[PDB]
């Protein structure tokens, strides 16, 4: 052989497709229950 | 009066007491023992640890003899385990060191015969004892209310 | 009240009744029978099975004597079949021990004798059983209620 594995190309697109779709949705909602508490606590900072 | 309501129990110490409104149990979050209506304590309670409270619902065959809640918060007297407590510039106000530790839980009734707000717990400048209480928004919302260095009763 | 109002006979046993309002026939549906009005009893009707209620039209001669309902439904003291009934913050109450199975259908009239629920059935309990009904929007849209455990007479 006349090159070396390159592990960033690997993964084919079509699989390393599935990689950076599946790492992304996990993550998609650690932020939101923080919103959802920043949101409920300046509506009653605003009401209070 | 206020015999609808009742002490929960741990070690010989009435270390607070719990309310029946609007069907479910209220008892302070921070405050753990038996509570002595045993009837209370087949209940399984739901947590609001922000408003260091939890609640639950109260069985059927007694839930219609719980007390409700109230709208209403102007200022002035409402009758409280300890006589009245003075509603003033819209917080609760108790005479400086009166009443306390032990108090969680103790409700705070409307004159008509219905509770305005549930106490966590007192502070003092010296002019009044400040209370934390969790109340209610005239839509309903139901909101903490804490002066600041609050000690827990 | 009884006046301008039938019972339902299963087997020449009494087991519910049926109510005309605004010259609207309305029955519970969950009480077998037939209304005790054969000049009614022909009427065709047509039913709602999440208010587990049917309903048809009366007689052009009865239109006059049919009972009319209004949603202005203010809170407090009501008058039932048994004297005395009472609603608030959503909920109709009765004494407990009255009522219950056999006895679903039955009108709640204002001063005026306005109707502003039907009984459907309820919950027995405590010190006031928790009736399940049929009521309205403040805009007069129809609401049928269930309180927790509460069953169908």
């Amino acid at each position: 052989h006349k090159v070396d594995q390159e592990f960033q190309a690997a993964v084919s697109k079509t699989s390393w497709n599935w990689l950076l779709a599946l790492f992304g949705g996990a993550s998609s909602l650690i932020a939101v229950g923080l919103i959802v508490l920043v949101c409920s606590s300046m509506l009653i900072n605003t009401r209070r | 009066e206020s015999d609808k309501t009742f002490p929960i129990m741990l070690n010989g110490q009435v270390n607070g007491y719990a309310c029946v409104v609007g069907g479910r149990l209220m008892k302070p979050l921070h405050v753990e023992g038996k509570i002595d209506n045993e009837q209370l304590a087949a209940v399984k309670l739901k947590k609001a640890s922000m408003y260091d409270l939890e609640y639950g619902d109260v069985p059927q065959n007694m839930k219609s003899d719980t007390l409700q809640y109230t709208s209403d918060k102007p200022p002035g007297f409402y009758n409280w385990h300890h006589g009245a407590v003075q509603y003033e510039n819209g917080r609760f106000t108790v005479p400086r060191g009166v009443g306390g530790k032990g108090d969680s839980g103790r409700p705070i009734l409307d004159n008509r015969g219905r509770v305005v707000a549930i106490v966590l717990g007192g502070a003092n400048e010296g002019t009044r004892t400040a209370l934390s209480v969790v109340t209610w928004n005239q839509k309903g919302v139901t909101i903490k209310d804490t002066p600041e260095g609050s000690e827990p009763w």
